[PDB]
């Protein structure tokens, strides 16, 4: 169906600076992506729906950007409790997913 | 009577039912599930920059007041009840004149299931506007939109959603294509928020990708103006003493190019920019005008006499240059 | 507003396993129930999709036949079956409801099956 | 007396008549028989792609709530009870614009029979859409339909059938089309399935077959005579130039006028029609004749033109044989 | 008020406008009459012509019986929708419109015996068959047929008045090509799928100039 | 505001809109104004004209006698459909519309002595009998006849409110005429005799005059040039046979296509306007240049006399044609 | 519940409501604040002398009867309550045909502010009339207005004002007529007087400037290049009579034809336009050029080379001077 090629697989910075995620769609998905975080021993939690929509309970630092094909997720001043995997989804067709992105100190 | 149960159910439903208020007014947001069944994508008016669409525009919201326990689960009724209940005020943002049909009775569907789910479709003829850019006319492709949202209820009051997957929530019917100029390439939907004077509203968009066909235009403007350049190119092969004949060639072919220039600019918006067809008309007119200037030049030098060097050079120069221009153009646009 | 699943399962390969998740606090008919497969230290892969109002289930083109999803009405619960599970079927599963703008809002708690 | 009885009766019937629920609301589907009397089919259109149809549409079903026994006559009620009685929700799928004529009242009819049969007849003028494949134009034949369907009631709430079955539709034979000729009309009953359910459907379809008589005297025969006039230049002496050049160019310009004079009154179809192909072939012959005179004056600066008095009428007549054997 | 108000409230005391007067007693004989204002342009291409009339009807509803000093009850178009009006329609009328500005152009006079005169102003684009043989020196007879829609010959019957068809000035008419030569009236019975109906036809003889 | 609620309720408690005021007593006089906001375009092809009026009516009703804190009540339109209004229709109107935005466009004021003022905004496509014998120098008198429909002279007669001149007042800026110019209006009151009784009909004739400016530059001055384009050929060579040829074969066809074009945009009447007569004599002027060329080709001194007599013979006809009409 | 609380609030509000009476009947006039959001200007027809304007016409006034002191919410009721409340009698004075879009319901809204403020918007397409001065056509700059007025209520009962001055009209910048170009718009509050009272008046005006690129493509450049065709007769020898005759009288025919063809695309105005002035003159040249050839033939057959070599360039320039005069006058 729709192939997601979110990059990179793992990337590391310190505590308290900007980090930018990216997710690329194989076909048109029009502002229907979804960003999930994967805490260890925990199910995914919804973070951003649509293209740029902050879910309830999400802090203001989590900000996504949207288009027809390319999507980026930006966190300003990341800290220790955000040290988790991040997944990129879609819903314009039957739902698919990307690979994921690891964050390290 | 046995039908008296089914009219004591409906009178129980519409008892104290305030239809001026949306369901769940001060409690929640009215999630309205929507889909479109395009029975016939109508003809596209290029001159008015609009298009016509016949639909079975569906809606599906949730009303807790319309809850019943009867022998039947689904309670398929006629439109009368649709005027007695709250229905959403979905208008078309880029619509110009939409016809809610009513032959022979009002074409509306109302289905109240047992839990309180509603389904309320209608047959419409939306004559929506489509902003078109015609710089590559007639090898252009447009994405004619269809935007609909609630008129009075804001984002905190009524939200919209697609009932199926968004790739499969606008279903164009198989035999429905009244398009003569275009062909419907595909579908594209999106959901967004629009900002206005009264507040924010959830707007639903439906893009229809149309690619224009040039077959008619080849018959009407291209191949008449291709032959007209060839027709004036015959005059290069005549004598140098055939001055009335070659003036007839020059005058008739320039008049033909002129009337095709005027007749090309019809049933079309009066756009300020020059389309891709105009840059073929201009070069064809330049070629035939250069042929007439070539005849005037060889007539001024005509005084037995000998074959002209200008004519003999033009017989090779003009067809190769016209072929190079045709190859470059029909690769600039056609194979863009 | 909670998704409760079953426990873990210990089954031999080539068998069939019954796995289910129960949603409470809301009716499942209006929303769509999803299923996803999380093999360890790789990405998520979607299994299939149902809706209890209509019943027309639909699955991943690399997961049909071996996996089906069913549901009922009264118990507000979604079931599933696996057929001829293999070594690569060792994963943890979640079920997710449909949220605003089709977002997979509320997920499960996790059911990891292991083969031997 | 009578008008005394008729009243209490037609007051009982409607009293307790709930227009919302259909006859047998929780029972078998409503059997609705349909009669159409065609009054006139007029503007068959190709620019708009639709035809205008005037008809006396008429429906017949049974409601047991409208049963009278005291009166042995037929309650021919006024046209304003229809808002108080139940009628089916019949619509036309390929409709574009329709109305009931409203002079001097709304043109509708209700006749309650003594068992419960409701006779519902209406005067409708409709503009039903009919897509036409004008590829063999003008020697074409079009199949214009009228899709009669129920909207809100499924195959378990209404069943549609033709009352006359095959004669359910009369008056088609007395329809004279300004420029067509109705050959065959058929009645088809079937069921259509959408996502919301399955609905019964009747369809009345006509087989229009155009008459090329008018077309053969102002598109084909002028194009033939202009191509005949192109060959007069072969008998003119090469010694002269301006007569042959003027004759050939006026032939070219008349051909271009007559091919870019007709497609204005036709839909902007991207395909090539039969008359368009014939005029293309005539233009090819005319252009080849003019390139013959260039050939002559150029070859000189009596045999090339001598071959052309024989070859050109042969190939053009050979072209007319191939064209009129295909599009026939 | 005082007299005419209680006359009108005494008249429609349950008067059903749904049952023609005498539904099982006798056929309601309707006396029609017509005053042509102007015959418009004869559209030869569409095979239609436009006619402006004052369509008069005179049936005998008996429930509209009043005994008082006032003899005739000249009224406006308000009362028209309250009483039984026959459902006369024009059988060859491609389209027609009654006029509404500033009031619905209708008249309703009720005599004390029960006569109900009812006239209205109509503009009818009636369909005329036009033979194109002997063009342009051809004569024509454009018809104007009208009958009931639902009530058959056993239920209402139409009738012409000796001088029913009335023509005006014949000089401000829009007949540019044609000239009004003469007129004639014919009354027949049609057989349709619902029964027999009485059809009244008015033929207008036109000759091109 | 509750005081005026009960005042409007006591005026409607017992009112009968089916009855005119004073039905068995006297005649209901209705005073009428017309304020022409925009005299719209005049269609020659349909012989109709468009006009936007502010149709005012004024009559006395004793049933609406009110005594309260107000002297005049400018109420909305939803109290007009339940009060008796006159049944005024336009006798020569074809299809005319009452605007409806954002409310229906009617006015209603009830003066303390029972006098009503009823102003309603219209757009009228009235008929206009046009004689096209002096086209395009013609002048017209397009009328607007209005009178009662169901009320005869014994119960309803209209009147003009103000003087006979100050009643059909025309707004100065509003004039949507692009062909004509409004000269003036004349007012008349008549009695008509129909088959149902005697009715009052008032006429308002608007005097119109057709501007020649369009037709002198579309149809006239080309029809002049054409024939003086036809005056070149006498100045050419006697031997130059194919030239004067093209000279003439074209002038005739341009007279023909301007004969059809002048016959465009006007009723297909059977009589001849005073446009084809200028064309046909000029067509006979163009055709006469062919006959002299056929004469000189059959045989110059014939050429020289046609260079002098014929430009003056056309210069006599214009001095005659542009003196009896203009 | 909150549903039944809003229900009994609306039932309390509309009980005893007199729709026939405006608010503050015996008191001051009601101030009606009016702002317009132009959805799109459909088109401007010079033939019918009008323009078509879709808008989001909104009116704000205050009613003391529609005041509720319980629920702190802006009660946005359905559009069917608008026919149960007093609305102003606003009409546009120069519209020829207008309608309120009615799919899928009637496009209007009633927002009840708890103090008493009523917001009443509509989606209206007006074919408003606009008289034009087509003298500089096609290099003209028209001015089309939209007069908004009350019909039955005078200045003693309703007073009009734009809400937020020049920030009451929005969205006109994004509009994109295909032939004109909105230069500027202005908002005027005047007070017109008729014979029944003096009424409030709001007039919204636009200044449309026409683009000439379509006319450069259609009517100017073919005229210029038929004119540049007609001077090759000055290079052709005098004895070839048929060629010169065909050139002169053909250019002439086309000049008329074209002048006949484009005049039917405009209404029957009795004056002269700029394009008519150009084509009138363009005819002169082709007519003259033909008379120059006729004079050359009369001189030869009654120095032709000297006058030919003169007018062999005289026209080109005289024509450039006329072109410069015409363009510097109108640009
Ligand atoms: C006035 C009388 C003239 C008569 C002339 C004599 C008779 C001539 C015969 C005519 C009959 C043949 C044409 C019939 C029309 C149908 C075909 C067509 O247009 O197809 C397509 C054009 O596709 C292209 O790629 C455009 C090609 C343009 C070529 C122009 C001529 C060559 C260029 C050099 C010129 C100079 C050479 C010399 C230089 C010295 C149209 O596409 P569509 O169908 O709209 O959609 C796409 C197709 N699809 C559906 C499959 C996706
Ligand atoms: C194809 C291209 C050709 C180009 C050619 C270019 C050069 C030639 C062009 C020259 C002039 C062209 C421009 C002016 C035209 C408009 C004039 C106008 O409107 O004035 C008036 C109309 O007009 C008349 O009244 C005309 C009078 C008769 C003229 C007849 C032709 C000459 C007579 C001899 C003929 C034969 C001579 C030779 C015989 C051998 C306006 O009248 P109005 O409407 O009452 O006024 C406004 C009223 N208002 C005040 C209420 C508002
Ligand atoms: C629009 C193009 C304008 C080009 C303008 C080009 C203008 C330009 O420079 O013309 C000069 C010449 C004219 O040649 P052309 O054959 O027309 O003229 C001959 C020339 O004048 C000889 O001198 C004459 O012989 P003589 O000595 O008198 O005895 C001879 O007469 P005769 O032998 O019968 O007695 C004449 O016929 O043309 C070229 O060389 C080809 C240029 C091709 C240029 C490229 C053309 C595409
Ligand atoms: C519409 C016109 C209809 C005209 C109908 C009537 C036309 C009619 O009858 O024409 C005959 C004659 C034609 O004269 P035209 O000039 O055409 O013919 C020349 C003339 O005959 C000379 O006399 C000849 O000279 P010559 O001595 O042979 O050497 C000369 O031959 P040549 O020199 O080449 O060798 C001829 O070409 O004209 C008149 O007599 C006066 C015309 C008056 C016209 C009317 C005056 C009022
Ligand atoms: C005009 O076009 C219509 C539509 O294509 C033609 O109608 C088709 O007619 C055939 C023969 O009657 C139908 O086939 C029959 O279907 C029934 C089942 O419904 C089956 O029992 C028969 O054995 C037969 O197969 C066909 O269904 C029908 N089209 C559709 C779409 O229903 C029509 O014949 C054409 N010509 C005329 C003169 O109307
Ligand atoms: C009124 O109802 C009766 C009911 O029997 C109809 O009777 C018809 O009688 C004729 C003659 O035998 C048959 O051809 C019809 O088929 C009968 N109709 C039926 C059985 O429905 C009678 O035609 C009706 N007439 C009117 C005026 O409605
Ligand atoms: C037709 O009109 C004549 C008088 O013109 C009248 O005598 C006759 O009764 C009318 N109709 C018929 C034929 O009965
Ligand atoms: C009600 O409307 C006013 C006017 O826009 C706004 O200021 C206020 O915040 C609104 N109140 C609520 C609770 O929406």
């Amino acid at each position: 169906n729709i192939v997601m090629t979110q990059s990179p697989k793992s990337m590391s910075m310190s505590v308290g600076e900007r980090v930018t995620l990216s997710c690329k769609a194989s076909e048109y998905v029009g502002t229907y992506v979804s960003w999930y975080q994967q805490k260890p021993e925990q199910s995914p939690k919804l973070l951003i729906y649509g293209a740029s929509n902050r879910y309830t309970g999400v802090p203001d630092r989590f900000t996504g950007s949207g288009s027809a094909t390319d999507f980026t997720l930006t966190i300003g001043s990341v800290q220790a409790e955000d040290l988790a995997d991040y997944h990129c989804g879609q819903s314009y067709s039957y739902p698919t997913f990307g690979a994921g992105t690891k964050l390290e100190l | 009577d046995n039908t008296t149960v089914f009219t004591r159910i409906l009178d129980r439903l519409l008892d104290g039912y305030d239809n001026r208020l949306r369901p769940g007014l001060g409690e929640r947001v009215t999630e309205v599930k929507t889909d479109i069944f395009v029975t016939s994508f109508g003809p596209v008016s290029d001159h008015d920059m609009e298009y016509t669409i016949d639909v079975f525009f569906r809606q599906s919201w949730k009303d807790e007041r319309l809850k019943f326990k009867g022998p039947m689960t689904v309670l398929r009724l006629n439109n009368l009840m649709a005027s007695k209940i709250w229905t959403p005020d979905t208008f078309f943002h880029n619509g110009k004149k939409s016809v809610a049909h009513n032959m022979t009775m009002p074409n509306k569907l109302l289905r109240i299931t047992e839990d309180g789910t509603l389904l309320y479709t209608m047959r419409l003829t939306v004559r929506a506007e489509c902003p078109m850019h015609l710089e590559d006319f007639p090898m252009d492709a447009h994405a004619c939109p269809l935007k609909f949202g609630s008129y009075a209820y804001t984002r905190a009051e009524v939200v919209y959603e697609w009932t199926r997957e968004p790739a499969r929530s606008v279903v164009v019917a198989e035999d429905g294509s009244r398009l003569n100029q275009y062909d419907l390439l595909g579908q594209t939907v999106d959901s967004g928020i629009v900002q206005s004077s009264t507040g924010e509203y959830v707007v639903m968009t439906t893009h229809f990708h149309l690619k224009r066909k040039i077959g008619y235009f080849v018959i009407q403007t291209y191949l008449p103006c291709i032959m007209t350049v060839i027709l004036s190119q015959v005059s290069f092969w005549l004598n140098r003493e055939s001055v009335p004949a070659r003036t007839v060639f020059g005058v008739t072919t320039v008049l033909t190019m002129t009337t095709l220039s005027i007749s090309a600019r019809n049933s079309l918006p009066k756009v300020a920019y020059a389309t891709a067809m105009d840059w073929f008309i201009a070069v064809c007119y330049a070629f035939v005008f250069s042929a007439l200037i070539e005849f005037a030049t060889v007539n001024y030098f005509t005084k037995f006499n000998s074959v002209s060097k200008i004519d003999r050079l033009s017989r090779i120069a003009f067809p190769l240059l016209f072929g190079i221009f045709n190859l470059v153009y029909w690769a600039t646009y056609l194979n863009r | 507003v909670q998704l409760q699943q079953s426990g873990a399962e210990l089954v031999k390969p080539g068998a069939s396993v019954k796995l289910s998740c129960t949603a409470s606090g809301f009716n499942i008919k209006d929303t769509y129930m999803y299923w996803v497969k999380q093999r360890p230290e790789q990405g998520l892969e979607w299994i299939g999709r149902i809706d209890p109002a209509n019943g027309d289930t639909k699955y991943d083109p690399k997961f049909q036949g071996k996996a089906t999803i069913t549901t009922d009405t009264f118990s507000n619960t979604a079931y599933l079956q696996l057929s001829s599970l293999t070594s690569e079927d060792t994963a943890v599963y979640y079920c997710a409801r449909k949220g605003l703008r089709w977002a997979m809002d509320y997920w499960g708690q996790g059911t990891s099956v292991t083969v031997s | 007396s009578n008008m005394s009885l008729v009243k209490e009766t037609v007051d009982r019937l409607l009293k307790g008549y709930d227009i919302r629920l259909r006859p047998d609301f929780g029972g078998p589907p409503v059997a609705v028989g349909m009669n159409i009397d065609i009054a006139s089919i007029d503007m068959v259109s190709e620019v708009n792609m639709d035809y205008t149809l005037t008809m006396y549409f008429q429906q017949a079903w049974r409601d047991k709530r409208l049963s009278y026994n005291v009166i042995p006559l037929n309650l021919t009620l006024d046209n304003r009870v229809a808002d108080q009685l139940w009628v089916p929700d019949t619509y036309f799928l390929n409709d574009k614009k329709s109305f009931v004529h409203g002079v001097t009242v709304k043109n509708r009819m209700i006749r309650l029979h003594p068992d419960g049969t409701v006779l519902y007849g209406l005067r409708i003028t409709t503009t039903a859409a009919c897509m036409m494949d004008l590829r063999r134009y003008p020697l074409d034949e079009q199949n214009c339909t009228l899709e009669i369907e129920s909207y809100g009631y499924t195959t378990d709430d209404i069943e549609f059938y033709w009352r006359g079955d095959d004669n359910a539709v009369t008056g088609v034979t007395k329809i004279e089309l300004p420029q067509f000729s109705i050959v065959d009309y058929k009645l088809i009953t079937k069921k259509v399935v959408f996502s919301t359910g399955s609905y019964p459907r009747l369809s009345l379809s006509f087989k229009l077959k155009r008459n090329i008589g008018y077309f053969i005297l102002q598109t084909y025969m002028p194009s033939i005579l202009i191509t005949i006039l192109s060959w007069v230049s072969f008998w003119i002496n090469y010694d002269a130039s301006a007569a042959r050049v003027a004759l050939g160019i006026t032939t070219v310009l008349t051909m271009t006028t007559i091919n870019t004079h007709l497609r204005e009154t036709l839909p902007k179809i991207p395909y090539v029609k039969a008359i368009d192909m014939y005029l293309m072939g005539c233009f090819v012959f005319v252009f080849m004749a003019l390139l013959e005179y260039a050939l002559v004056n150029y070859i000189f600066f009596n045999a090339i033109d001598r071959w052309s008095r024989i070859f050109f009428p042969v190939v053009f007549s050979f072209f007319n044989i191939v064209y009129w054997l295909y599009y026939v | 008020e005082g007299d005419v108000t209680v006359i009108l409230n005494n008249l429609l005391e349950g008067y059903d406008n749904k049952l023609r007067p005498d539904i099982g007693v006798k056929p309601t004989l309707i006396h029609t009459d017509m005053y042509v204002n102007s015959i418009g342009p004869v559209n030869a291409i569409n095979m239609e012509y436009t006619i402006d009339i004052f369509f008069a009807q005179t049936w005998y509803d008996r429930r509209l019986k009043f005994n008082s000093t006032i003899k005739v009850l000249r009224l406006n178009s308000n009362m028209v929708g309250k009483i039984w009006i026959p459902d006369t329609f024009f059988r060859n009328s491609k389209k027609a419109d009654a006029h509404w500005i500033t009031t619905p152009n209708r008249m309703l006079r009720i005599w004390n015996d029960g006569r109900v005169l009812y006239t209205l102003r109509l503009t009818i684009d009636a369909e005329c068959q036009l033979q194109l043989h002997n063009f342009p020196m051809d004569e024509h007879s454009c018809p104007l047929e009208f009958s009931s829609y639902g009530y058959p010959r056993e239920e209402i019957v139409y009738q012409w008045k000796r001088s029913s068809v009335e023509v005006g000035d014949t000089r401000s008419w829009r007949l540019y090509q044609f000239s009004f030569v003469g007129l004639r009236n014919t009354t027949e019975v049609v057989k349709t799928t619902s029964g027999d109906y009485v059809v009244m036809s008015v033929y207008f003889d036109l000759s091109r100039r | 505001i509750t005081i005026f609620t009960r005042i409007l309720d006591r005026l409607l408690d017992g009112y009968d809109n089916r009855l005119r005021p004073g039905l068995g007593d006297a005649v209901t006089e209705v005073k009428t104004d017309i304020y022409v906001t925009s005299f719209g375009p005049v269609s020659d092809t349909d012989m109709e004209y468009t006009i936007d009026v502010f149709f005012r009516q004024t009559w006395h009703d004793e049933r609406l006698k009110f005594d309260g804190p107000m002297k005049i009540l400018p109420l909305n339109n939803l109290l007009a459909s339940k009060i008796w209004t006159p049944d005024t229709f336009f006798h020569n109107g074809k299809k005319s519309v009452a605007h409806n935005m954002t409310t229906p466009n009617k006015l209603l004021r009830l003066v303390d002595n029972g006098t009503l003022l009823y102003t309603m905004r219209l757009t009228i496509h009235a008929e206009c009998p046009m004689h096209l014998e002096d086209f395009p120098m013609d002048v017209h008198a397009c009328p607007l006849k209005f009178g009662s429909y169901a009320y005869t002279t014994a119960e309803v007669v209209y009147s003009w409110t103000l003087g006979k001149n100050k009643s059909v007042e025309v707004a100065q800026d509003g004039s949507r005429l692009n062909q004509y110019d409004l000269l003036g209006h004349v007012v008349g009151t008549e009695i008509i005799r129909s088959s149902t009784g005697e009715y009052v009909v008032m006429t308002t004739h608007f005097h119109l005059k057709r501007k020649i400016g369009y037709f002198v530059i579309q149809t006239y001055l080309p029809c002049i040039m054409t024939v003086i384009l036809s005056q070149v050929s006498f100045w050419l060579n006697r031997e130059s046979v194919p030239a004067r040829t093209v000279f003439g074969v074209t002038t005739v066809l341009t007279m023909t296509t301007l004969s059809i074009s002048a016959r465009n945009s006007l009723p297909k009447v059977a009589y001849a306007t005073a446009m084809d007569w200028f064309i046909a004599v000029c067509y006979a002027f163009v055709f006469s240049a062919l006959i002299e060329f056929a004469t000189v080709n059959y045989f110059s001194k014939v050429d020289k006399i046609s260079r002098i007599i014929f430009p003056v013979l056309f210069a006599i006809f214009n001095l005659v044609y542009w003196a009896t009409y203009v």
